[PDB]
């Protein structure tokens, strides 16, 4: 039935254009407003504006007025959202939503957003491909927990995603947690992997983290010592 | 043989206020019985033009026929006709005047309209309509898709162009917007033309009448 | 902070009734659209015997009767502001359906490593693990003063044992790191607060 299908994930350098498309099907394309809303990582939803495919009329949120341009192509039932001068600020997931929920009164005459697209992940960084620096997160009296101890490694400053971590070549999987990456204000990613080990094993057992970053063709093995 | 209005005003009755349709219909009457301070009148707030003149015209009637000057489902193919309000509620349900239609946009557009009617009734026809003045730009855009709107009404005996003024009026019956009400008597043989690009509260039902 | 006001979090056991309120100007006279968002997914419009809606003055209320696991999500209220022609979203409510025992986080803070400092950089790493429900607020301090620059934090995600973990980073210069008596990572979960400190010694 009714669905909106958006284009795929984008990585752009700041100052370049970002164009996201949305194709509607299952209904008459010229019937309803199409809105765009975005969601920054870890945060909520913010309206960007709408376009009506029938008239081509547009309305942008004050915050985006002058930065964003929405267009439509009736021949292929697709709307576009374009950021002409992209910034690190613009890193987010973008949705399109159809406003098909018809209002019941002129007292509140707003068409509601009843069908959303799947979202498009847009990443804006000035970084070129970069292999990570791996630093040890060393166990000490401050990371111990009476019987168990925590140690890890910091996988800092790489681009783009992703990277995988293993410990002692895969032999150590019990007590391992690899965190997802933060995108830093530098435009580079960082993540951590942590293992909980018996505190009696410190300075007896060796612990090595193995880090693979395929986009840069990099592997690092890093000894983690007390 | 008087026309009993009950809790309604002439304004409520003639516009078709939903609470006023419970009154028995009449085809003639010698005078109009109406409470001094009537409860139900213009359920949607606004100025009713030449009101005292209209009450006098309707004071005594020998023939009275309500008819659908502009059929709801036929007259307006490219506009939405379903507009209702909680200010004009009937049986706990948002509604509107029986005799008028709230036109709004359809599929993102409010196309220029031009609807004319020729009086072939051989009696004078009382025609009523309204002009809507939204409380703000949002409502103006949402309802009519146009910010610079006009309504134009013309016959041999009536000629006006109306323009909405968009701004807050004091909240009455939960509205800060307004509808101004207007009317004219159309001669037998004369034609009336409505043109608008927004804000028209169209005639739906009109009245053929004799007074003697 | 937001034009529409929602409670940050609601936790409810299955079968119980969950209530989410939304506060806003003239809210009682409008249609308040609610949106349900599950992890990794787009929002969907909440449409409706279990799910019911109810306004009043400046308060709209979403009520979910007999809560199920599939009801767990973030919920956002939304209206249209007539005067400025602007769509507004509430700050959202994280609704947790309690399907496992509750757990205050364990916190592990690592100082900048010797190798990083020698590379003329410095990152404090705060690891937050084994907690439930899955939301925490993290704050940093340099000698008891709040630090709100150079901070990045991950949104909580599931561990192997199905509890939540998150991480937070504080980036510094070696100069900044050596300039203070201590730095702290402060984690709040359900009223309770846990602070870990590291010092350049
Ligand atoms: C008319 O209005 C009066 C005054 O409020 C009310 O008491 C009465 O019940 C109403 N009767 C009719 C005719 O509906
Ligand atoms: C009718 O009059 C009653 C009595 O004041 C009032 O409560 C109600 O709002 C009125 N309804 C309409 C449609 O005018």
């Amino acid at each position: 039935q009714v669905q909106l299908v958006q284009s795929g994930a984008e990585v752009r350098k700041p100052g370049a254009s970002v164009k996201v498309s949305c194709k509607a099907s299952g209904y008459t394309f010229t019937d309803n407003y199409i809105h765009w809303v975005r969601q920054a990582p870890g945060q909520g939803l913010e309206w960007m504006g709408w376009i009506h495919p029938n008239s081509g009329a547009t309305k942008y949120a004050q915050k985006f007025e002058g930065w964003v341009t929405m267009t439509r192509d009736t021949s292929i039932s697709t709307v576009y959202m374009e950021l002409s001068r992209s910034r690190s600020d613009d890193t987010a997931v973008y949705y399109c939503a159809r406003a098909g929920l018809e209002p019941r009164s002129v007292d509140y005459y707003f068409y509601g957003l009843d069908v959303w697209g799947q979202g498009t992940a847009v990443t804006v960084s000035s970084a070129s491909t970069k292999g990570p620096s791996v630093f040890p997160l060393a166990p000490s009296s401050k990371s111990t927990s009476g019987g168990t101890a925590a140690l890890g490694c910091l996988v800092k400053d790489y681009f783009p995603e992703p990277v995988t971590v293993s410990w002692n070549s895969g032999a150590l999987t019990s007590g391992v947690h690899t965190f997802p990456a933060v995108l830093q204000s530098s435009g580079l990613y960082s993540l951590s992997s942590v293992v909980t080990v018996p505190s009696s094993s410190l300075g007896t057992q060796t612990y090595i983290c193995n880090v693979n970053h395929k986009p840069s063709n990099t592997k690092v093995d890093k000894r983690v010592e007390p | 043989a008087p026309l009993q209005l009950g809790n309604c005003s002439v304004a409520g009755w003639i516009l078709g206020n939903p609470e006023c349709e419970l009154l028995i219909s009449r085809e003639s009457w010698s005078y109009i019985v109406e409470k001094p301070n009537p409860e139900n009148g213009t359920c949607y707030p606004g100025h009713f033009a030449d009101y005292e003149e209209l009450r006098e015209q309707l004071s005594s009637v020998s023939s009275f026929e309500r008819f659908e000057i502009f059929p709801k489902e036929s007259s307006w193919p490219n506009h939405t006709t379903t507009g209702v309000s909680a200010s004009c509620s009937h049986n706990g349900e948002s509604s509107f005047y029986k005799n008028l239609l709230w036109l709004t946009g359809k599929n993102g557009l409010y196309p220029n309209l031009s609807k004319s009617y020729a009086n072939n009734k051989e009696k004078e026809v009382l025609v009523l309509w309204g002009v809507h003045h939204p409380p703000n730009i949002g409502d103006q855009r949402a309802l009519y898709h146009t910010e610079n709107a006009y309504v134009s009404v013309v016959s041999s005996h009536y000629s006006r162009k109306f323009t909405p003024e968009i701004a807050k009026r004091p909240k009455v019956r939960d509205q800060e917007g307004r509808i101004n009400y207007y009317w004219t008597l159309l001669e037998p043989g004369d034609t009336i033309i409505f043109e608008a690009n927004g804000n028209l509260i169209a005639p739906r039902y009109a009245f053929a009448l004799s007074r003697g | 902070q937001s034009a529409l006001t929602q409670p940050p979090s609601v936790s409810v056991a299955p079968g119980q009734t969950a209530t989410i309120t939304c506060g806003g100007n003239n809210i009682g006279r409008k249609r308040v659209d609610w949106f349900q968002q599950k992890p990794g997914q787009a929002p969907v419009l909440v449409v409706y015997e279990r799910f019911s809606d109810s306004n009043s003055g400046t308060t709209a209320t979403l009520t979910i009767s007999r809560v199920e696991a599939g009801d767990e999500a973030d919920y956002y209220c939304q209206v249209w502001d007539s005067d400025s022609d602007h769509v507004v979203f509430g700050g959202g409510t994280k609704l947790t359906v309690l399907g496992q025992p509750k757990a205050a986080p364990s916190v592990t803070l690592f100082p900048p490593s010797s190798e990083e400092l020698q590379a003329n950089k410095a990152t404090l790493v705060c690891l937050i693990s084994d907690f439930y429900p899955g939301a925490v607020t993290v704050a940093w301090k340099a000698d008891s003063s709040p630090v709100k620059a150079g901070v990045e934090t991950t949104t909580p995600s599931k561990q192997s044992n199905n509890k939540y973990a998150a991480s937070s980073y504080l980036s510094l210069t070696p100069e900044q790191w050596k300039s203070h008596r201590s730095y702290s990572c402060q984690v709040t979960h359900e009223g309770s607060t846990v602070e870990k400190t590291v010092a350049p010694t």
